[PDB]
């Protein structure tokens, strides 16, 4: 054959892969965590968006910390040989490096470690995308086993992340809109960059509380990918 | 608007 | 005029901007930190690379924690009106969120905060790139004020970063090689993705100590950029 | 005079000192933090307890993060020359190293730094006690400027702290009971040790949620004191 | 019998218990950690001190992170039924919550968890003392499973800890001197309070480097004990 | 019983 | 090879 | 004097 380049991930496997959406809206009273109004809008938006990208979407609602770990463990033990990639979307409360189950926190590392290059062989060398809509603090504005991971954080390290009770979270709203408009044209990093601009320029908080009023947000793309990622092929 |  | 798009940063200002390289090789004996053999190779490699990109390079060697803060403060107080961007390269020992001065640590946030959109107006809306060659742990393998920042980490969160005493650090070697080869062709994120692949596939540690032997590394691109970044223009 | 020993703090100054009680029960809706039912019982219990110890008690309710810092700053700028010690009680939500204002978190270090030996001279060499009823995580079960500080934590590092909506928090209930019974007999560390035993043996959570049910708690005494502390004298 | 009180730990078991001393002086070159000159003085001082307290001392030198965990695991699996308490002394480099093996770090929680009330039944209800001479940062100056633990930290949270190459560490020197002089007279917390005063008043660093010169230190007693602890009995 |  |  |  002619000259071959390996600058982009092979996305023409029989299946694009799984898109696991963990939508946590209602939390156990004992946790003292509020209901995440609008997250259902996000979950539905994501389901539709990734459905159009040909991902096998599995929407899960209100999972405990135990259920989250078990689900991720089970998913990581599946045969992903015929799958091009893996996507996991986490919609919940959170802190830096943490995502909340309905009854308590789960270390993000715990979840992501299941898919490490040496722990999930059928996904080795394939893009593993983790999209996280959760706060990361309280501020207001052979190959490496960690390789091939992409973390699309809704907000910068140490900052709160905003969610509108009616329209859904700023990040997810923007992500879905950009994926819908550019998934068949742009490389993923460029799509996430558009998401960054959309969130940073089109949103500002409105609150009766001066402390939380007129605040801005900037998402945070964390890439350990080794190749360009296009959702389309050939 | 609410924070997560 | 015809249809205009604002998908990429305006890089045709009179000057590309400053490229501050903090090269810390020798540390005060009291810190107990080893000399970073090979870092001079990195500093020279970076100076040449960014020189070809038309950046105003300023190489600083062995700066104390006080000198680092003062330098960054002073640089952030300069008039960057005619500059397209800002680049700061940190070569030193480090921990997660920390970079070492010759006599002690400096919070990376401290350094980066000087360039926040509201603290350095002449750089507001312009790309602020921080390239960090330092360990991030001990594991082995209106616009938002935080917007327009790009953190090109040499290694993933919580991991050691590798440096060869003769050839320089794996990350810097790869970064410079990719910038030299693709700065006039590819968007920055795509260049950093090539850097990720180069580091992940072409390097493996060799150590007489089994604990540090045959280890791999994957860099970590952290983007809060709102537009595509091309070093070339028009 | 005869042989003199300096094993215990001089507690016979004209005044025992201030006892600042920050009682945060209701938080701004935007924070998403629950109302701390029962904390008023704690605040009243503490006021009475320290009143009997002859402390100048100042009860503050629902202070924002800004108000907390300002209060502590102002208090630290007072003339404590005629005061034997200083006590600050914090009743609120919290995380490891953090205490919540009604509108957001406050670094505990921020608060305590105001009273450092070099920042509050009228308190240098005198015992500075910080009693903290707040969670420290989500787990379930010349002289040094940092010298002369005592941190009476309600729970161990990384753990939740329990509060009963009717009787008040386990720690404060126990602390007040032990101070009432032993303040005129035992040295402070021994009193706090009794508090540890009382909390560890007399309390167990009852919850309809299995995750938070039948849990235990152990307080955490952190001492940087240089002398024994007796509330009584001569 | 007459009135009985349970305010102090039963220390009249056939054996006082084990005193495990992990003395790490030389570290693997790859770690980049300096040799801890003077630590042998500490190890010998501790061995003698605890020998006089009738503890079964086991001195271990230069243990890797793997060896430390294995040792602690094995020790925690021993039958401590006839032992009154347990003492573990860690002499090494460290960071907040971390102690270094000769080839890498070990989470202190990892080590201490082996002795939790539910994991080491023969030690349940007995005092478990962990004495730690290591830095905790870089600043310069049924019963709960976590119950019955005492952490005698050489320095406050976030601070460096000082060690003299000739006389040994400030903390260990002081601890041994106070144990020798007061172990047959005072309760343990009072002994540690004397240690705090000795370290805080009798030591000051002397360094050719202004950054590390004339610095002070204050140890940090962290108690989760539920009873008073006297090394002597009947 | 509630947590803080 | 050395770590930073 | 040295730090640990």
């Amino acid at each position: 054959s002619g000259i071959s380049l390996d600058n982009s991930y092979k996305m023409d496997y029989p299946e694009m892969g799984l898109c696991i959406i963990i939508n946590n809206k209602n939390f156990h009273k004992s946790t003292g965590m509020t209901s995440r109004s609008g997250t259902d809008v996000d979950a539905a938006n994501l389901r539709e968006t990734f459905r159009n990208l040909k991902y096998e979407v599995r929407n899960k609602n209100d999972l405990t910390r135990e259920e989250i770990v078990e689900l991720m463990r089970d998913v990581s033990k599946e045969d992903h040989s015929k799958r091009s990639s893996f996507v996991c979307v986490l919609l919940s409360h959170g802190e830096e490096g943490i995502i909340f189950g309905t009854n308590g926190p789960v270390d993000l590392k715990k979840i992501t470690n299941f898919f490490r290059g040496d722990r999930c062989r059928s996904l080795t060398g394939k893009p593993k995308l983790f999209i996280i809509q959760a706060c990361r603090g309280t501020e207001l504005d052979k190959i490496p086993v960690e390789a091939d991971f992409l973390y699309a954080y809704s907000t910068a390290p140490g900052f709160y992340s905003w969610r509108n009770s009616k329209d859904g979270s700023w990040f997810i709203q923007s992500l879905c809109a950009m994926l819908k408009q550019y998934a068949d044209k742009l490389e993923f990093m460029h799509i996430l960059t558009r998401v960054n601009r959309k969130v940073a320029t089109e949103f500002e908080s409105f609150s009766f509380d001066a402390t939380f009023h007129a605040k801005k947000q900037i998402p945070c793309i964390v890439s350990m990918l080794t190749k360009e990622l296009y959702f389309y092929h050939h | 608007d609410e924070v997560d």
